[PDB]
């Protein structure tokens, strides 16, 4: 399913690091150091940039861009800086504060910020300019935006919560009115908000999860003061927002709590898995210490892209979970999480950052560095040609003789990102270069020569006759082995942005983050855009998010499996659909609740036939059985 | 068999008969029996059936038995496609776009049918309702229709304020670019320039003092620029402006 590559690196540096940051950017991701004295940039390569950006002016913190490769930087002044890297431009605002600011905040949008200070105040940006002031008493821990479920007139993305050691939460937006909630009180530790109910989550020292309700003109206690039995350290208590509605929480103990807020349920995951993971892999000539399992876990960070959690015990072991459950609804107990093979660490692990770039980890243990990534399985398909990626170097190739089935062994300098073929040549892209390479078949042997590698930055790179398609997040070109641009096409912004593409014969296909379907044709030499853009809406009214997509042999009929996101209800959608190019219409194909589709797959010769991939939901059959069996059955006798 | 190999009438009496009668109704609005077909339609509501009825609507010429069987379908992408065709009842369409909840898709094909206009604020008003607004823009500012394109998009963005400033300053007007450069959210362009504004429009800029205290320049230079202003005038003005101030 997944392979984790870990690159030790090189910090270099006599100051002990104190702060790690990971960029968001969905292409190329860096990382920010911040020491008591120099302000370190590095690429995905590890290397130092050339540029320093090392100021007198002592760094206190950091904050990255969620889909912009734009920094926010936050000295002890109060001061505030905005700095563009693919550009190199720096904007600072001299009187942002007058004390040190704490945290730092940016809405999904990124539109506007939040700065707040130890003294109470806090500053709403638009931008890089001031907008509304708040003077609050005690520091203030986090500011995260809220979006109550308000009518259309009065919604706006300016709402926020702030919570702090003050125990005081109130409402507020960049015109001034501040809604004055307050109540609560302590020491409050971490603060979450929930869309549908509009609730408003609190985890203090006392432990005490909060679960408060409001309104926009009503005021209403809460209802539930969630009781913990944690033995490990208060303080060190943290909780995550894992899927629609579970809270994943640790406190520096062996035990990870889930709970589940539509039926409140609490489960408990262990480090016995650990144990049998020791079992498993202390079977040779292997130095590993005596087991342990009782250890307690430091950092817990979750990534969505790659539906991967990662949590670290204190001694030296990153432990990771996958959450095989479809769709963006929690999972519901412990059957539906995975657990995936962990990495040894010398010492123990300190501090976990994650980069929404195919799930990029940074791993800080005392002064130490290191990166951590996931690689995907990737398999393709050509006549005479298998390529199977089993690790981040060796490749696999299958070649069909009559005689005998061939396999070939492939040693690449280091990690290979993806892999493409077009029956003739093996096209290979990693974060380095692109590369080319021409298969010799013979029976005693075959050889495989590299053509031609350039180093050029590109998401997916499909190779077709002689010439190569780039197609990055905002727009696709043509490429030659020479390396000159013949044509590129760009996209408009509110359409979306480019995910991942499906190629099959001479038809390509991309959808775009906002529902949008593009359909291209590369029998020409030059790529060519066929019909026209399609939104997934239905004249009724839209379909939901797209999650997979594939084409068949012709590009007349394209198969869609998409989730429709019930507000936190049914399971996605288990009926997926059929687009026809001729009618522009989606027929829907509704199939039993007992299975859910996941990826679809289109049979490369024939128009007509194609297969579905579906998940068995294990717990409604059970559910389902439960229920009917409790009806006049009692004792049954005999072949049972 | 003798639908397959060339008969096809004959199979759909074939299938009344023997009492499955919905291929038989498909093969009838198939056909050129549409007077047989409609007492189908009348009992059975199925809205493939509604919809392939109105395409042969469409296709023999009757455009307003296809318009109200696309409205009972609730297919009304088709309803506009239809009064593009024929009807050309704009009134009834943007009614329709106005009631059914048009979406960004709708917006484009009403932005077509706008498009065969020649005054385009329609466009305008359809594409602001659109969201698609980066070649609405060009498309807005080209055809010198940017007054009310910048008058609605004056709240979403401030990227690219300065050539929609130079853009409709070129037309002749600046009254109403002057309110634009207020709100734009560039204090020292808009003061620098209501230095070169008229005297009754000192008031509105007094008023951007009141929401613009951070500078001072501005209160400084409207003073520079009134001290030598033409003759001496109203001292009461001056002074409560001043009193203003502080």
């Amino acid at each position: 399913m997944s392979l984790f590559s870990e690159l030790p690196l090189d910090a270099g540096t006599d100051e002990q690091i104190t702060q790690i940051a990971v960029s968001n950017v969905s292409i190329n991701p860096s990382l920010a150091i911040i020491t008591p004295h120099k302000i370190l940039l590095f690429n995905e390569c590890g290397e130092k940039h050339d540029y320093e950006l090392s100021r007198n002016i002592r760094c206190t913190y950091v904050q990255w861009h969620p889909s912009q490769p734009i920094i926010a930087l936050g000295w002890e002044t109060g001061a505030i800086t905005l700095w563009s890297e693919e550009t190199k431009v720096a904007k600072e605002e001299p009187n942002g504060h007058k004390s040190e600011i704490c945290l730092i905040q940016f809405n999904p949008s990124g539109s506007r910020m939040v700065s707040a200070d130890i003294d109470g105040n806090v500053t709403v940006w638009r931008g890089i300019n001031i907008v509304s002031q708040y003077k609050k008493e005690q520091s203030i821990t986090h500011a995260i935006f809220c979006e109550l479920n308000i009518d259309s007139k009065l919604k706006s993305g300016n709402l926020f919560f702030f919570g702090g050691k003050s125990g005081v939460v109130c409402l507020a937006d960049d015109a001034n009115h501040c809604s004055d909630v307050c109540k609560v009180g302590g020491s409050i530790k971490s603060l979450l908000f929930y869309e549908k109910e509009n609730s408003v989550i609190i985890i203090t020292s006392t432990l005490l999860l909060v679960m408060f309700k409001i309104s926009t003109s009503v005021k209403t206690g809460p209802s539930k003061r969630v009781k913990l039995s944690i033995s490990g350290d208060p303080q060190k208590l943290q909780s995550i927002w894992i899927g629609s509605c579970l809270l994943a929480t640790c406190s520096h103990e062996n035990m990870l709590r889930m709970w589940h807020l539509d039926q409140d349920d609490n489960y408990v995951l262990t480090l016995h898995q650990l144990a049998q993971q020791t079992q498993t892999q202390q079977g040779a000539a292997t130095v590993i210490q005596s087991t342990n399992t009782n250890d307690q876990i430091t950092s817990i960070q979750y990534e969505k892209r790659g539906k991967v959690l990662v949590a670290g015990t204190r001694e030296g072991r990153i432990i990771f979970w996958k959450n095989l459950s479809i769709g963006s609804e929690s999972p519901l107990d412990v059957d539906e999480w995975k657990m995936l093979p962990y990495v040894s660490v010398r010492q123990g692990v300190n501090s976990i950052a994650v980069g929404q770039n195919n799930g990029l980890i940074a791993v800080q243990y005392g002064n130490q560095i290191s990166l951590v990534q996931e690689t995907v399985i990737n398999g393709k398909m050509t006549d005479q040609v298998r390529l199977l990626q089993s690790s981040a170097n060796t490749i696999k190739i299958y070649i069909n003789n009559d005689i005998s089935n061939q396999v070939l062994h492939f040693q690449s300098k280091g990690n290979i990102k993806g892999l493409d073929c077009n029956d003739q040549f093996m096209l290979l892209w990693t974060s380095k270069t692109i590369e080319i390479h021409e298969i010799i078949i013979n029976p005693k042997e075959s050889q495989t020569k590299l053509v031609a590698s350039i180093q050029e930055k590109c998401l997916r790179s499909v190779i077709h006759k002689e010439n190569i398609i780039l197609v990055n997040d905002m727009e696709l070109n043509v490429l030659n082995f020479k390396g000159i641009q013949k044509q590129n096409l760009k996209f408009s912004e509110s359409e979306g942005k480019i995910l991942n593409v499906n190629v099959l014969n001479n038809h390509l296909i991309m959808w775009t983050s906002n529902n949008y379907i593009r359909l291209f044709d590369i029998s020409r030499r030059e790529v060519k855009q066929i019909g026209v853009t399609r939104r997934f809406e239905n004249s009724q009214g839209q379909l939901g998010q797209i999650r997979y997509c594939a084409v068949n042999s012709d590009g007349s009929k394209i198969v869609i499996t998409a989730d429709q996101r019930g507000k936190s209800g049914p399971q996605a959608d288990n009926k997926f659909y059929i687009y026809d190019v001729q009618t522009d219409n989606f027929l829907l194909y509704e199939m039993p609740a007992k299975c859910i589709p996941l990826q679809p797959y289109c049979d490369r010769k024939d128009r007509k036939f194609f297969g579905i991939s579906c998940i068995i939901n294990k717990n409604i059959q059970q559910e389902k059985n439960a229920d009917e069996n409790n009806d006049e059955n009692e004792d049954n006798k005999s072949d049972k | 068999v003798c639908e397959n190999m060339k008969q096809y009438l004959e199979a759909a009496e074939l299938y009344q008969k023997s009492g499955m009668l919905e291929k038989a109704a498909s093969l009838y609005i198939e056909s050129k029996d549409f007077k047989k077909a409609a007492p189908l339609i009348s009992m059975i509501k199925s809205p493939n059936l509604l919809k392939q009825y109105a395409k042969a609507k469409e296709s023999e010429g009757a455009y307003n038995e296809a318009e109200q069987t696309y409205e009972q379908a609730e297919s009304w992408e088709d309803v506009v496609r239809l009064n593009l065709d024929k009807l050309d009842n704009l009134r009834k369409a943007i009614a329709v776009l106005r009631t059914k909840c048009d979406t960004s898709t709708v917006c484009l094909m009403v932005a077509n049918v706008c498009e065969k206009q020649g005054n385009y604020g329609e466009l305008v008003e359809f594409l602001l309702k659109a969201g698609k607004k980066e070649e609405a823009f060009q498309k807005a500012q080209q055809y010198n229709v940017m007054d009310a394109y910048s008058d609605n998009m004056k709240d979403f963005t401030l990227e690219e304020r300065l050539r929609i400033a130079q853009y409709y300053e070129n037309q002749g007007i600046w009254v109403k670019a002057a309110k634009h450069f207020e709100q734009a959210k560039n204090p020292t362009k808009s003061l620098k320039l209501y230095l070169k504004a008229g005297d009754q429009y000192i008031d509105d800029m007094i008023d951007l003092v009141c929401r613009n205290k951070q500078q001072e320049s501005l209160q400084q230079t409207l003073l520079d620029y009134l001290l030598e202003g033409e003759k001496p005038k109203d001292p009461i003005y001056l002074l409560k402006l001043y009193d203003k101030l502080g």
